[PDB]
């Protein structure tokens, strides 16, 4: 009700000058259209009645001069209209954009891409529709009942009174009608979305809504939904169909009125025929432009919803931030160590990681292994600064990861997450991100050892063959091996591996492995896996459980003496 | 683009029909309030003749005739003038007559409030019957969605079939609702509007009525002019789209590697391109109205100035003129909107078009109440030779037998057709030869609902629906307890990380921040299907983004050490099938071998190959 304008008046502020120059270029129109009764007033009062057909060829050019200054008029407040609109949706998608770059991994995950994605583009169109209607098309109705009432005064405005407790009573009477129906717009238009919902999940999974037999609930379900959408309808239905009745009936009555009074006067001599007409064809350009304006009165509640899901993530402050303070190193190496860390989502009834104290040498592979959802796939993320320490402390090198510089810290380390994805473009475009000015050298040195080349140099483009906006042309494999190659070009002091090598058949994941170790085993690698082949041969084997450290060393002695380990080599072992 | 206007249209009347004479009243009441609001106007102008002609009568000296008045008139010049007074029905000297004023008022008036009356009535009964109409269309594509065989779904696109029935039947009611009470009013109003003016005058007629073909050209060549911008505009929000879905879903990579500011720079650049794009699309679409409004205001210029001349003349007289403009500005008022809802009118037709195709579709066979039990679980397959389409034999010569007790496995490569063998066997396709049978009851002849409910079957991927954890566990069996549920859940090892969330089994899974990745998708999933108690539990690669742990531990829990069931097992690590009860090795949609563990390694052939593949990786 109240965000979206509180988001207008912020977000329109840089086209203060140009609302004006369409507010008067509307108002002259406006001001044209109503003027064209007067000149027709003058016509039949001093042209009929007297036989002056000169006069009367004298006024119909005046009026088809004032009618081209009401259509230059008309067409420059639509041009500038639209410019003002179109200016504030760039700066408000701009604004969102921006504001959506500094979100970290939570939020972000918080909000969802799917959803943020319409709520920076659709949402915005939503918003710069309503304003360029409410500037071209909605304001014609007050500025066309306050230009009435000014042309009622300069015409005669003894009986302009009526005009001046006409217009008040039509307004009070659309007001009534707008403010008792837009929360039922609102309501209808969320249980929309609500049915909408319904009817994607039914959609989205029809195989198991059979599989289950469950067909009377979701029968049960889409019949209340429709049910309530239709009451809320047929209460917007009612208020909407006793609006435009009203409307008419007020104009129509105010009209008999008018032609009483204009009679009543005209007996007393102070009053011209002329004028009847001119008010009859006010009041006729009064109820049009009320109809045309307040017909458009749906548009509202869908931009104030709209507005409020804006808002949503306009008003989200990141949590991750630098410290204004960074610690600035020339360079940081592969030393990383955390102490006794934790990790929990705000009011969750336990920590989803919690009590690690590992610490990796300068130079060491280490893998991390545990269960589905015991906090490694947060492990990760924690030390790359995604998310941040609740509790514990985290540092590189010696310095606390929370004190680092953070864009130097993602200079410093290559990471490849388990939310594998590519960019648009040529395999060349998307390996450019490691590096951004290596030769095509280092690209096939880095395909040769992430495995990539073996399928790469096939394609006739070779570095140039195409790739899908999201990664879809390729296979899961691929797209791993890619992502891996990615990572090799930047040689970073540290390599952050989320579980890529899970989606990798296990000869290809010996061999990148070995190497990756031939040629980067002075850089620190930190691998979090799902499957035990890939950890034997790592240095050091932390594993977790339950959120919790359960188990260090060497991969025999987690043997020896992991019985969890244990469970999980020999659940592994064919 | 639309292929059908007339049948749909018709079709679409029909679905309006079956009321009958609530339809004709609907009908009738709008006729009535628009002639009445045509006729008003004409008694105001009846009224303005009355009082023109006693203030013009007041003037010229009392006691003579009207036409000796225009006579004496004539004598001194002012033939016009003369004319004029010719013209209407007047007695010199005679007063204004504020009685006649007075009646002929009352009557305006009194058909004021009857056709407003009559125009709020006929728009509450249009509204009630859309929505009662709309209703009934939704409950008939909700039928259907539950009739539909799962070819449709299976042949028809990913993103076609959701804008087909949640989009379209809202472009029905915003086209129906909008245009039968609009475009029907608007078209009867100018009818009678027209018939008025050429009982008017004709001449004058002619002079409103170019308009039409005026506007309909203006407006036909701003759509010409407008559609390159429109679609350069709709090129350039998509181009937009696509960089923020890059940006936004491989947000984790481009906030790493420092791309941050060359993505905002290309986002700049295409903000800046989608904006002058806007701007010319919106300008020429709003260009509209300014037009077609000035050729109605040069009609208004032409009927103002002719009627001005030719009462000079004397042909008519002024109230007549003043009820023909107050017409011509209801004529034009419809015209504007009439013109551009056209587009909404096809746009719905269209979407009711494809809406009543998709409601022709036809229908799987009917069910067979037989009330199908089990109690042994004796899975047996036959000469099964299944394909999506005739063509390639999706399924070859396939046949099987299961045990009470049995676990069996089928493994293979992806695109073997395993998904589709439990689609099958979930009577999800027809089987053309061959046949199937559990417990010696052929599920050919078996009603569907008495089947699938005793099964239990998971995909591999996930379907979760806008609830809270608990609803999407509690789905499986909604009579189920409250701890029933709890039970069912920690037998999944789904409580393991619910419990980490922030709100434990109340987390809106459709709005959760991401917190539950695709292995506890599976968990829950799982955790669903064992809250069904079922006795044939199937596992269509459920067993993917799992741990291999929590992996054999629920296999274990749920399949082994429930016995009383059999189970079929579908996964890609041959570890989490090893030592299960009979093996089925399958390729090229047919059974390669079968057997246990030991006999598969005993007889080397593709499983010893699989088996060489993870462990003793000899590549
Ligand atoms: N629309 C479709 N969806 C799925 N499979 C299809 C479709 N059309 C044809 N097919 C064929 O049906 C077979 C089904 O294989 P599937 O059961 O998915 O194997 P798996 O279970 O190993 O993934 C595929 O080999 C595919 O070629």
């Amino acid at each position: 009700s109240n965000m979206l304008w509180a988001l207008l008046r912020q977000y329109v502020r840089p086209y203060r000058w140009l609302l004006a120059v369409v507010a008067v270029l509307q108002v002259i129109s406006n001001m044209a259209s109503l003027y064209l009764p007067t000149v027709n007033a003058a016509i039949i009062d001093d042209g009929v009645a007297k036989g002056d057909t000169a006069r009367i060829v004298e006024l119909g050019a005046v009026m088809l001069g004032v009618t081209a200054l009401q259509v230059v008029c008309a067409v420059g407040a639509v041009f500038f209209g639209a410019r003002a609109a179109t200016g504030f949706g760039h700066d408000l998608r701009a604004a969102v954009f921006t504001h959506v770059t500094t979100f970290s991994a939570e939020e972000a995950g918080r909000f969802g891409a799917a959803s943020l994605l319409t709520r920076t583009t659709n949402d915005v169109g939503h918003i710069q529709q309503l304003v360029q209607l409410t500037v071209t098309m909605l304001i014609t109705a007050p500025i066309m009942s306050i230009g009435g009432i000014f042309m009622a005064l300069h015409q005669d405005a003894g009986l302009s009174w009526l005009l001046l407790v006409s217009v008040p009573v039509l307004g009070l009477a659309n007001y009534w009608i707008i403010r008792h129906l837009m929360p039922v717009f609102t309501r209808m238009q969320s249980l929309i979305d609500g049915i909408n919902r319904v009817l994607r999940d039914q959609l989205s999974g029809i195989r198991v809504i059979r599989a289950f037999a469950r067909e009377p609930l979701e029968r049960v379900r889409f019949a209340e939904a429709n049910q309530t959408l239709s009451d809320s309808a047929l209460e917007a239905g009612r208020w909407q169909a006793l609006m435009l009745p009203v409307t008419t009936l007020v104009i129509n009555v105010s009209s008999v009125a008018l032609i009483w009074f204009g009679g009543l006067r005209i007996d007393a001599g102070q009053m011209q025929v002329g004028s009847l007409i001119a008010f009859l064809a006010y009041f006729m350009q009064i109820l049009m432009a009320v109809l045309m304006a307040t017909f458009m009165l749906v548009i509202f509640p869908r931009a104030a919803v709209c507005a409020d899901r804006i808002g949503e993530v306009l008003s989200t402050q990141t949590a991750i931030t630098n410290p204004a303070d960074p610690v600035r190193p020339a360079a940081i190496a592969g030393d990383i160590g955390v102490h006794d860390a934790t990790f929990c989502y705000p009011g969750a009834d336990r920590p989803v990681l919690q009590d690690v104290s590992f610490t990796v040498p300068r130079g060491t592979t280490t893998a991390v292994v545990g269960s589905t959802g015991s906090g490694k796939s947060t492990l990760i993320s924690l030390i790359c600064r995604l998310y941040d320490v609740t509790s514990g402390s985290l540092r590189i090198d010696g310095v606390d990861v929370r004190d680092l510089d953070i864009e130097q810290l993602w200079s410093a380390i290559g990471l490849v997450p388990q939310r594998g994805y590519l960019f648009s473009g040529t395999v060349a475009e998307n390996l450019r991100y490691g590096r951004a000015d290596a030769t095509d050298d280092e690209m096939w040195e880095a395909l040769r050892v992430a495995a990539a080349a073996d399928f790469v140099r096939a394609h006739p483009q070779g570095l140039d063959m195409p790739v899908a906006q999201g990664g879809i042309n390729f296979s899961g494999g691929q797209r791993q091996r890619l992502a891996i190659a990615r990572a090799v070009i930047r040689r970073p002091a540290i390599y952050l591996f989320d579980d890529a090598f899970s989606a990798l058949d296990v000869h290809t994941d010996a061999r990148v492995r070995d190497a990756l170790r031939e040629v980067a085993a002075d850089a620190t690698v930190v691998i979090v896996s799902q499957r035990i082949s890939t950890v034997i041969e790592a240095d050091q084997v932390v594993v977790i459980d339950d959120g919790r450290v359960v188990g260090i060393g060497t991969h025999d002695t987690l043997l020896a003496d992991c019985p969890i380990y244990a469970e999980f080599a020999e659940s592994q072992a064919l | 683009r639309t292929r059908d206007f007339k049948g749909s249209a018709i079709r679409l009347a029909r679905r309006l029909l079956p009321q009958r004479a609530l339809t004709l009243a609907v009908i009738l009441l709008g006729v009535g309030g628009i002639a009445i609001g045509v006729i008003g106007p004409r008694i105001l102008g009846h009224a303005t003749d009355l009082l023109f002609n006693g203030v013009i009568g007041r003037e010229l000296p009392a006691g003579l005739t009207k036409e000796q008045a225009v006579e004496a008139a004539r004598a001194r010049g002012d033939g016009t003038f003369a004319d004029l007074l010719s013209g209407m029905d007047i007695v010199p000297g005679q007063g204004v007559d504020f009685g006649a004023v007075g009646r002929t008022l009352a009557l305006a008036l009194g058909l004021y409030l009857v056709a407003a009356l009559l125009v709020w009535v006929q728009a509450r009964l249009l509204n009630v019957t859309v929505q009662r109409t709309m209703v009934a269309l939704r409950a008939e594509v909700q039928e259907k969605i539950h009739r539909l065989p799962l070819s449709y779904f299976d042949s028809r696109q990913r993103g076609e079939v959701l804008s087909r029935v949640t989009n379209d039947v809202d472009n029905i009611q915003n086209s129906v609702s909008m245009t039968i009470s609009q475009l029907l009013t608007s078209v009867l109003t100018v009818f009678a509007v027209l018939v008025m003016m050429l009982t008017i005058s004709p001449l004058l007629t002619l002079f409103t009525v170019v308009t039409v073909p005026a506007s309909l050209w203006v407006t036909r060549w701003i759509t010409r002019r407008s559609q390159p911008l429109f679609v350069a505009q709709w090129r350039n929000t998509g181009r937009l789209a696509a960089h923020l879905e890059e940006t936004y879903s491989g947000f984790t990579i481009v906030k790493t590697f420092g791309h941050r500011e060359a993505a905002a720079g290309k986002f700049a650049e295409l903000n800046s391109e989608t904006q002058q794009s806007s701007f010319g699309a919106q300008f020429f679409s709003g260009l509209v109205s300014p037009a077609t409004m000035f050729i109605g205001n040069l009609s208004y210029v032409a009927v103002a100035v002719v009627g001005g001349l030719q009462v000079a003349t004397g042909q008519i007289t002024l109230g007549s003129i003043q009820a023909f403009i107050q017409y011509v500005r209801q004529f034009n008022q419809p015209l504007t909107q009439v013109a551009g809802m056209y587009n909404t009118l096809q746009s719905g037709i269209a979407s009711a078009e494809r809406v009543f195709d998709l409601l022709d579709t036809e229908e799987e066979s009917a069910d067979s109440p037989r009330r199908a039990d089990v109690r042994t679980g004796r899975v047996e397959f036959e000469h099964v030779s299944f394909s999506y389409v005739p063509g390639t034999p999706v399924i070859e010569d396939l046949s099987l037998v299961a045990e009470p007790g049995s676990t069996v496995a089928i493994v293979g490569p992806t695109g073997a057709g395993k998904t589709t063998l439990v689609n099958l066997l979930m009577r999800f396709y027809d089987v053309d030869s061959g046949r199937i049978t559990i417990d010696g009851v052929d599920i050919a002849s078996v009603s569907r609902e008495s089947l699938r409910a005793s099964i239990g079957m998971v995909l591999q991927d996930t379907w979760l629906f806008a609830g809270t954890i608990y609803d999407n566990i509690a789905y499986g069996r909604p009579d189920a307890d409250e701890d029933e549920v709890i039970e069912a859940a920690t037998a999944a090892y789904v409580d393991r990380f619910v419990h980490t969330l922030p709100n434990g089994y109340d987390t809106r899974v459709d709005d959760d921040g991401g917190a539950i990745s695709a292995g506890e998708k599976q968990l829950i999933t799982i955790a669903r299907a064992v809250l069904a108690r079922p006795k044939l539990l199937v596992l269509d690669e459920a067993t993917s983004s799992v741990d291999t742990r929590t992996e054999l531990l629920i296999a274990h829990a749920m399949a082994e050490l429930r016995r009383d069931r059999t189970s079929f097992i579908i996964a890609h690590r041959l570890s989490t099938i090893r030592d299960a009860d009979l093996i089925l090795v399958m390729d090229s949609g047919r059974i390669i071998e079968r057997g246990t563990h030991e006999e598969l390694l005993a007889r080397h052939g593709r499983y010893w190959e699989m088996t060489r593949v993870h462990l003793g990786g000899i590549k």
